[PDB]
């Protein structure tokens, strides 16, 4: 086409997701990672991880307002892909790149799993 | 805004 | 912080939440401009938009599944600008370009009025 | 990935 693009539309969206979030403005589900709770958007998580689209795209999941994840997924790794699905920024850190990448291969986030592969290869 |  | 970034993520999660608008995927309201409808998902609205931004933050409108608009507003101009909403893409053409500008007052979409007004002045 |  003949269109023009806004170069920073795509951050600044994802800049007011994260503005609702923290509001508690719209969000519809909560995931449960053993005691701990986390408030999100259905459509953010989706967009994020291939395992949250399968679940919202299943006709009688879809329509849950609480997910329960498996019970070996650390709360503080889900926490620190939370804060990356809505800011692009993953804080990775030697205390928590294995429970990290274990949350995102349970998540299906293929981009994190394949930074966090490639620090623990150069600790290595 | 840019040419995409 | 210590984060590291993912330069694409935000243009990712974008390109995923048109595909979910593309598939009818969790949307929750219907705006009519008019005779025609479309249907959208409220936070992509509210992230783009002040007027919508302002509308589901009100106690009573957040619950609304149907929003109509001003009659004066014109539905070519608002698929546009849903379209630039979900892909950083506007279709700006010398045909459209006064009715885009006025449904962006409208939206309060601040950016958006700024190119057009650019584009205007050029003409002149 | 980048230092932001
Ligand atoms: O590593 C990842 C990240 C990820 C996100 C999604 N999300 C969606 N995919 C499509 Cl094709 N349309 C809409 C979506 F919300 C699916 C799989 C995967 N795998
Ligand atoms: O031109 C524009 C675009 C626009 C979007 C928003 N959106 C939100 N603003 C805030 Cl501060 N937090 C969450 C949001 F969804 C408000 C005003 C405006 N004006
Ligand atoms: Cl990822
Ligand atoms: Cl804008």
């Amino acid at each position: 086409d003949s269109c023009i693009q806004f170069t920073r539309h795509a951050s600044d969206v994802l800049l007011n997701l994260n503005r609702l979030r923290s509001r508690d403005i719209l969000t519809d589900v909560v995931i449960v990672v053993s005691r701990e709770q986390f408030r999100a958007h259905k459509t953010v998580l989706m967009a994020c991880s291939g395992l949250f689209y399968s679940i919202f795209t299943d006709q009688l999941k879809c329509n849950l307002s609480v997910i329960n994840l498996d019970p070996e997924i650390n709360p503080e790794g889900f926490c620190i892909l939370l804060d990356f699905m809505y800011t692009s920024r993953l804080n990775l850190r030697e205390g928590n790149i294995m429970a990290v990448m274990a949350t995102a291969m349970y998540l299906q986030m293929e981009h994190v799993v394949d930074t966090c592969r490639k620090f623990i290869k150069a600790s290595e | 805004w840019v040419i995409p």
